[PDB]
């Protein structure tokens, strides 16, 4: 979230009218509040799971730009990462289809069964 | 003598129980002789490597995708086998069970299933395409994917990402 | 018994076969058949299921206890999609089109 | 089964490769003093898994009459093979003896085998 916030929230960045919604299930320590307190103006946090359909109802999905899904790049199985994400990017297509999505993934072998999705 | 009915509510049930004319030298079936039985055999008869699936012709059976490791809960696959063995089958009309999946879990299993005549394994991996391309699963009466990593997970609704990847991957 | 045997040697023990046996053999299976090219075939265009019922149990026996239709049967376009659902005891007067599959209870012989 | 067992104690073990040891010399030492005569020794057989055995069998093979069925308690067929209906005492013994979020459970094992035996 720092480096992602760093690059985003530029201050040379020409003017963009966009909010950034961080929907998480677990609920921020308090270095991400205060770093979130630090772009309140900006940033907004929901808890919630991208699996369940009522929390990507919350966070407006359907009139999003864009969902931009960060992977665990510390992990002891890569494979059930890039499958978690996976799944988080079928959940999100099936719930609509037409919306642009941006993932980070871990092996270059997996990223092959994001072909299957129809959407 | 009790019977059982199928109906939409209770009160018809009834009329069944009010009703008069008036006013309207080698051993192929276990002891019981319920099910086919052959003579037990060794794992290493029933493991097909990917070209000797090939060389062979599968159509009309039945492709077992398990996801399992070696330290996995047992899933008891005896249960899938009994029913598909019962004696009022024929035995040309058995299908033939192809067990896709570790070699590990099988070895584990094994020893509950090798007394059924017509069951091979292909230790592979369900998500692999050339596994699934070896055995001929556009020919197969029915492929069921089953994960035996039933294990506890942070979020339960992860629990099925391995089915719906090879679920999908089988679509594709 | 079997449930007894099972517990008591954790394993199917084989046997040679016996009359008795032979005769425990014959049960009823589940299956489904297709009106297509069967003996049902003229009553399955159009027809009631019903007739269909009364006839397949007067005659072979056979115990319908449901029509398994392609989603898109209903339609007047064609499609191409093959996915079937469940109709569970449909009524005597349900029609029938030659593009279904009769779940039944067909009886051994040999 | 070949061998005719009558008379004789069996020690039904549960036990695995990686628990605490009994210390079964403590049950064979009081059946084999030297105030019995050898005819009136009463043979003990461990019916049990092989792997705890071999842990514990370097401290019990200076006995005469000692023999190991590696199966399992909760079998009926070991049972029927070692003839437990002519036995003059069945020991159940649960190596198992590690904590478990419900100490009442720790006796599962024990109750069911002699369940078992009795029915």
């Amino acid at each position: 979230v720092s480096n992602f916030l760093k690059d985003f929230l530029h201050k040379d960045r020409d003017d963009v009218n966009v909010e950034i919604v961080f929907l998480h299930n677990i609920s921020p320590n308090l270095e991400l509040e205060a770093l979130f307190k630090r772009h309140f103006t900006q940033v907004e946090f929901y808890q919630g799971s991208v699996l369940n359909p009522h929390d990507l109802a919350r966070v407006k999905i359907e009139s999003a730009d864009a969902c931009l899904i960060l992977a665990n790049k510390y992990c002891a199985d890569p494979d059930a990462e890039d499958a978690s994400n996976i799944m988080r990017v079928i959940s999100i297509k099936n719930y609509h289809p037409k919306i642009r999505i941006i993932t980070q993934m871990l092996q270059y072998h997996n990223k092959a069964h994001l072909l299957n999705i129809p959407s | 003598t009790l019977g059982f009915f199928i109906a939409s509510d209770a009160k018809e049930v009834k009329r069944a129980f009010f009703y008069c004319k008036a006013c309207h030298n080698v051993k192929k079936y276990d002891s019981t002789g319920m099910f086919h039985w052959c003579a037990p055999k060794e794992i290493e008869k029933v493991i097909l490597t990917r070209s000797e699936a090939a060389m062979t012709v599968l159509s009309g059976h039945v492709v077992v995708c398990i996801f399992g490791d070696v330290s996995s809960a047992l899933i008891g696959l005896r249960n899938l086998v009994m029913p598909l063995r019962a004696s009022n089958f024929h035995y040309h009309e058995l299908k033939h069970i192809v067990f896709v999946g570790s070699i590990e879990y099988l070895k584990r299993e094994w020893e509950t299933l090798h007394n059924f005549p017509k069951v091979s394994i292909l230790p592979g991996t369900p998500l692999s395409r050339a596994d699934l391309r070896a055995v001929n699963i556009n020919l197969c009466d029915m492929c069921v994917i089953l994960s035996a990593n039933q294990n506890n997970i942070d979020d339960t609704s992860l629990q099925d990402k391995e089915c719906i990847l090879a679920s999908l991957n089988i679509k594709s | 018994e079997l449930e007894a045997l099972i517990a008591e040697e954790n394993a199917l023990r084989g046997g040679y076969s016996t009359p008795q046996t032979l005769a425990n053999r014959d049960r009823c299976r589940v299956a489904q058949l297709a009106l297509l090219d069967g003996p049902f075939a003229d009553l399955g265009d159009g027809g009631c299921y019903g007739d269909l019922f009364c006839k397949a149990l007067k005659t072979y026996n056979m115990l319908c206890f449901g029509i398994y239709r392609l989603r898109d049967a209903h339609l007047s376009t064609p499609s191409q999609c093959t996915k079937r659902y469940v109709i569970t005891n449909p009524p005597y007067e349900f029609e029938l089109v030659p593009t279904d599959l009769i779940f039944c209870l067909m009886q051994f012989d040999s």
